[PDB]
RNA sequence: AAUUAUUGCUCUUCAACGAGGAAUUCCUAGUAAGCGCAAGUCAUCAGCUUGCGUUGAUUACGUCCCUGCCCUUUCACAC
């Protein structure tokens, strides 16, 4: 039994849900790589969890994402938060706290989206 | 000294719409017109001064606020001055009930007041008036204010009696290099000039003695030919 | 008409100046400056634009008698600009001086 | 001429104004002790800055 | 500039419609909807 | 001679990552390309309400800024060029297409003028913010200032009507005519149709003052 | 008609123009 | 066989149109606006009705200046 997380991201309709495990790499969204994530003007809202922690925090993990619902837009916020909560929950069970408690920091300060889900849910007057 | 044109021949210069905001040019708005169409019994009739006393005198408007010759004649003269054939002058109606007509530059006014009356009715009842040989609107009827649909960099002044008298000529080589002149001339027997001071920079006057509203469209429009070397 | 597209994209614009009413047979590009375009027309007259503002050409050389087909730029110096034409004179131009003249 | 900015220190109530108009009191930046009382169309709140293209007319309600 | 005759059409009147056969045949459709349109109505006032 | 190493082994994944995206982890650029470092509001009092400090990737958002009066200050303000650029009613919630057109229009600024793009919207932004405006009074109308969120909506709308209306019955499209906009702004040209609009409203000011 | 403090203002001009001349 | 224009082309011939005037009405966040999809639920609806998701803003969030409506003027400390 592999060191393995399961975690969830919302936007709309749409669901994401990731799997991080012990590995070497590959990040992985519905059996395709993450390079492949359409639209291309919208990659780097999938890209930026990767990219403000480092490629370096995801040299020694897979990341396995399985998308449904929702519309491209709603999909790839959702995967986005899908993988920093996987990112977060990973590095608080099998690595340090102190790493946890840093990724949070940075997830924090650039997008807390990113972490807790936005829920646009009507307000009467 | 200096290459020529590579084509001397003559050209048309280009017309001016609201469409074009940046070409420099004169602009004259017949403020205040009295354009208004009422119902006969059963004919649709311009209200006249002459013909329509009695159903003035009944819808208790005065007789000699219903001037349309007034702006007929303005519009003989602004459009058959050489800087309309120059093509470097626009004219904009706006009535006193709140109507702004666009004047195509190329249309022509028939010279009599009667076929005049019939093409104001059908214009003001259709909004729009076409050509015979295109189809292309002649007359327009727009949309409230006149600040949109004139160009960028406009400069605004009112015709009117009482400010200082200035030279034409003067005031338009006064202007800057890409800036069009606008003009409010009220199309009017007898009022006061507060019909543009919403819109308008300034007020100017044209002689020391009082002007018809065609004489003063006409001294406006010499002074900018011989200005802008026109003629 | 001088017209400026992307290089490898023969669908968009992005420049069109109105250079002159006689043909224009050079434009060429500023090697030091990549914000100048010089062209060389039958007006005998060859103007430097910049490839911001192209509403009025920034200089205006002249002085040539007939039909100026060439120009070049010397590589050390970006103020100087050449001008070859068929009376058979090479003019040279420094731009940071009037330009009307050659020197 | 040169164009002063002056930081808003309070927005005045009750002032009566007409609406879209707010009547507020800015000190100086440049002299830092000076204050005006001037009037703002758009939507102001404390601790930001005006540029005034005139430094001396005091304003006046509007109504 | 070039100059353009307009076409306007002396005693317009709005309420009057501006070959004809065809258009005096419209008018008849237009009747026709008219009194369908009466009609139906008149009925479903008595059945009620 | 002080060193610090924290990376001590270099990183390959298994699934290949392209350079420029490599690249990206060191600066957050928009559109992989302009930094926002370097970038400076010329004007201050707005430099609160034009904000270029947290670095985006794309000028995609969904952020709510219309729960609060002056929470559209913190919206980024290429992120607020595109918003005003989904107006006009045929393209209504086209953002995706709006994010292109900045895109492509931010390419033909650097293209022409050699500078960063970023700072010329910034530029442009903080010159056509008119400074005096004018009230009618129940015609008077009286000289009144301006709040500078309202200097920086009235910038946006003037530019983003301003490239409609070049590029409306024209061949050029919003792109150019958004760029052209965008660089005769920022020089202050008085090309533009919204650096001519400002001085329109600035002069009825001067006079109604 | 005048707010409350713009009576002020002007009863302060009125009375200190007053003030002022006699002395 | 062009009389049947066999037909072809062009001109002439006849009507409307190129984003909608004055007035007037509605509207503040997953809101305006766009896009399709399904259902047809005892009244209502198919000359349509209702639902469902997908993209998704600009501007104000102040003020009683105007136009209305409403209301008052009859526990301590401090006022």
């Amino acid at each position: 039994a592999v060191p393995s997380v399961q975690t969830f991201g919302k936007k709309k309709s749409a669901t994401a849900v990731a799997h991080v495990k012990a590995g070497k790499g590959l990040i992985k969204v519905n059996g395709s790589p993450i390079t492949l994530v359409e639209p291309e003007i919208l990659r780097f809202k999938v890209y930026e969890p990767l990219l403000l922690v480092g490629l370096d925090k995801f040299s020694n993990i897979d990341i396995r994402v399985r998308v449904t619902g929702g519309g491209h837009v709603s999909q790839v916020y959702a995967i986005r938060q899908a993988i920093a909560k996987g990112l977060v929950a990973y590095h608080q069970k099998y690595v340090d706290e102190q790493s946890k408690n840093e990724l949070k920091k940075a997830f924090t300060s650039y997008d807390r989206t990113l972490l807790i889900a936005d829920s646009r849910r009507p307000e009467p007057k | 000294q200096k290459a020529l044109p590579a084509s001397l021949v003559p050209q048309a210069p280009p017309v001016l719409t609201s469409k074009d905001k940046i070409t420099k040019r004169m602009i004259v708005v017949l403020a205040m017109a009295s354009l208004e169409t009422h119902k006969i019994s059963d004919k649709y009739v311009l209200l006249n001064c002459d013909d329509h006393q009695g159903l003035l005198k009944k819808m208790g408007r005065d007789i000699s606020e219903a001037r349309p010759d007034i702006t007929h004649q303005c519009l003989l003269t602004l459009l058959d001055s050489p800087i309309n054939k120059a093509g470097k002058l626009q004219v904009y109606i706006q009535t006193s009930r709140g109507i702004l007509i666009e004047v195509n530059p190329t249309v022509r006014i028939p010279r009599t007041f009667k076929r005049f009356s019939g093409l104001m009715v059908q214009l003001l009842h259709k909004l729009s008036i076409r050509s015979v040989n295109s189809e292309e609107k002649l007359l327009k009827v727009i949309k409230n204010p006149i600040t949109d649909h004139l160009p960028t960099k406009c400069r605004k002044v009112t015709l009117s009696f009482d400010a200082p008298v200035i030279r034409v000529q003067d005031y338009i080589e006064k202007l800057d290099d890409d800036e069009s002149i606008c003009v409010f001339v009220g199309a009017m027997a007898r009022g006061k000039d507060n019909f543009a001071d919403e819109y308008v920079d300034e007020k100017v006057g044209l002689s020391n003695y009082p002007l018809s509203a065609s004489v003063a469209c006409s001294k406006f429009c010499h002074g900018a030919e011989d200005a802008w070397n026109i003629l | 008409l001088v017209s400026v597209y992307d290089s490898y994209n023969p669908r968009t614009i992005l420049l069109s100046i109105n250079a002159s009413t006689h043909p224009t047979h050079v434009t060429k590009f500023h090697t030091q400056d990549n914000k100048i375009l010089a062209t060389a027309s039958d007006d005998r007259v060859t103007r430097l634009w910049d490839i911001s503002n192209a509403y009025e050409p920034q200089l205006e050389l002249t002085g040539a008698t007939d039909y100026v087909r060439t120009l070049s730029f010397i590589p050390a110096a970006p103020h100087l600009v050449a001008t070859g034409s068929y009376d058979g004179l090479i003019r040279l131009y420094d731009t940071r001086s009037s330009g009307s003249t050659p020197i | 001429t040169p164009v002063t900015l002056a930081k808003v220190i309070k927005v005045l109530g009750r002032t009566g104004s007409r609406g879209g108009v707010t009547q507020v009191r800015v000190e100086f930046l440049e002299d830092t002790s000076r204050t005006i009382v001037r009037n703002v169309k758009g939507p102001v709140r404390e601790n930001d800055i005006l540029v005034l293209m005139e430094s001396e007319r005091e304003a006046r309600r509007l109504r | 500039i070039p100059t353009h005759a307009p076409k306007y059409e002396e005693n317009f009147n709005p309420d009057k419609k501006s070959d004809r056969t065809r258009s005096e045949i419209n008018k008849m459709k237009a009747q026709l909807k008219k009194e369908r349109k009466f009609t139906m109505k008149e009925i479903r006032k008595d059945a009620k | 001679d002080f060193e610090v190493v924290e990376e001590f082994t270099p990183v390959v994944l298994a699934t290949p990552i392209p350079e420029e995206v490599q690249q990206a982890q060191t600066e957050i650029k928009l559109f992989n390309k302009w930094s926002f470092e370097e970038v400076e509001v010329k004007d201050a009092s707005l430099v609160d309400y034009v904000q270029v400090r947290q670095p985006i990737f794309v000028a995609h958002t969904a952020g709510r800024y219309a729960n609060k009066r002056f929470r559209k200050a913190q919206c980024p303000i290429i992120e607020r060029l595109t918003n005003s650029l989904m107006m006009n009613g045929r393209n209504n919630g086209k953002k995706l297409k709006a994010v292109r057109i900045i895109k492509h229009t931010l390419d033909i600024i650097n293209v022409l003028t050699d500078q960063n793009p970023i700072q010329v919207v910034v530029d442009a932004i903080t010159n056509t913010g008119p400074r005096e405006d004018t009230t009618r009074v129940g015609a008077r109308r009286q000289a009144v200032d301006v709040s500078p969120l309202r200097r920086v909506n009235q910038a946006i709308a003037l530019l983003t009507i301003g490239a409609r209306e070049a590029a409306f019955r024209n061949i050029k499209t919003i792109a150019e005519t958004l760029a052209e906009e965008l660089i005769n702004a920022a020089k202050g040209s008085s090309t533009s149709y919204a650096i001519k609009k400002k001085d329109e409203l600035e002069r009825v000011a001067k006079s109604n003052r | 008609s005048l707010k409350a403090g713009e009576r002020l203002m002007e009863a302060l001009d009125l009375g200190i123009a007053e003030i002022e001349g006699l002395e």
